[PDB]
């Protein structure tokens, strides 16, 4: 149908995805309280980011709501992992909230997820994942979380390959790298799934107040 | 809905 | 280290030879459904498949190069995903149903009678239809299954040592080989270069859906407390 | 040992 994503060349797609990037936020100036408030504010930016992903607003509103409902924790996580790459062994929740692995210990179930997030960060850094590849992956997470949607995913795949080719990677290296990145998405799905379980548990235990948006987002998966 | 509204 | 020398065709041959059989159930279709009874059948079937899966794993190239701890970990991470991709594969030519065994089909009306199963049921169905529409081949299937085995547990832990980093990199090299092998199969099937990376992506994205279903499934498993000793152990790893 | 361990050790 009417679709900007299917009208863009690979360079325009990259440009548009780069332009759509949300900002990096600061932590407010208990650990669970800080992290929650930070995720809440990121979610608002994430919703407006998605509206700028070529193809997303061409979907029906019901589709759009469903993709954000399914993908939101995946997208927060890959964002966190991206900005932590320059800080091996640490999670850069924000420029004023840099947490070592071991600061994940205070909260029940969190440090196991921290280890998985750090493994992901180390993998991306070892692969020398580029900004342009990252924004492609993030849009694939959004669209794959839930026929036109598949045409767009094909297009973002083409765009990923293109970036690798322009970077001088051989065909073999492109196929291998494409696979390496997409297999990491399986792991990001895993972490999101486990986190969603812990979030619901935290709501029940009533020890930190999840925000309205977070509560509403959380209610999506237990449905 | 907070999402549905925000998307508009 | 020997497995890193295998050619594409040799990789396909090894994986096809190592394929587990499709197992049957003791299911008696001549009496009314019972939730407890069907769960027992599914548990028993799953338990028997796990034994086949463990011996299949030893035959996946590169797998036995890992220490016992890592072999154990990979199997613990991926067991339900591997059962599920098997189920969706053999369910392919059977729209509307999950073919647990040739003689045990679960239909959707009946799945509704299993408390909380219908959502996972529909996802499994969608995945199988996806594969059927893609005309997934046996050769591609066995590559995907091997990929799940090697990949699902490789990012659980941080590496604290160079040695640990190297064993991690050993797994990645084998995964790179199966990617090469997948592309090789697609090239030999007639697919243009664009088609090949598009098909490769589509298949790998489906692995994210399989992970998703496995996590949701695992949730329900450690909620009804059927389970065999081995299944309790595999489940314990996620709890 | 774990059961999984034993099934491999065969
Ligand atoms: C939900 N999790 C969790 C897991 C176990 C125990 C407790 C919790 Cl909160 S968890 O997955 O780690 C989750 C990942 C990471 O840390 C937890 C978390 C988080 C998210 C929401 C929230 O209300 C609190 C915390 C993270 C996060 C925050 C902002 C980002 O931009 C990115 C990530
Ligand atoms: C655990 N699940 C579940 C979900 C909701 C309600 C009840 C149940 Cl059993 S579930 O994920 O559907 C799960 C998938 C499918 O059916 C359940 C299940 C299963 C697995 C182990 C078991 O002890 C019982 C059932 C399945 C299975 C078995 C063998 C296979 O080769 C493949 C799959």
């Amino acid at each position: 149908k009417n679709s900007l994503a299917l009208s863009l060349t690979a360079d325009q797609m990259v440009s548009a995805l780069l332009d759509a990037e949300p900002p990096i936020l600061y932590s407010e100036y208990s650990m669970m309280g800080l992290l929650t408030n930070l995720a809440d504010r990121e979610l608002v930016h994430m919703i407006n980011w998605a509206k700028r992903v070529p193809g997303f607003v061409d979907l029906t509103l019901h589709d759009q709501v469903h993709l954000l409902e399914c993908a939101w924790l995946e997208i927060l996580m890959i964002g966190l992992v991206w900005r932590s790459m320059e800080h091996p062994g640490k999670l850069l929740f924000a420029p004023n909230l840099l947490l070592d692995r071991n600061q994940g210990k205070c909260v029940e179930g969190m440090v196991e997820i921290f280890d998985m997030l750090l493994a992901t960060s180390s993998r991306f850094r070892m692969m020398n994942l580029q900004g342009e590849e990252f924004v492609c992956l993030k849009s694939i997470i959004l669209l794959n979380s839930g026929d036109h949607i598949h045409r767009v995913l094909d297009k973002i795949t083409d765009t990923l390959i293109h970036l690798m080719a322009k970077a001088g990677l051989t065909l073999q290296q492109q196929h291998q790298r494409l696979a390496q990145l997409l297999l990491i998405l399986s792991h990001i799905r895993h972490m999101s799934n486990k986190g969603m379980e812990h979030l619901y548990s935290m709501k029940c235990k009533n020890v930190v107040p999840l925000s309205d948006l977070l509560l509403e987002m959380l209610d999506a998966h237990r449905l | 809905k907070i999402l549905h509204r925000l998307l508009q």
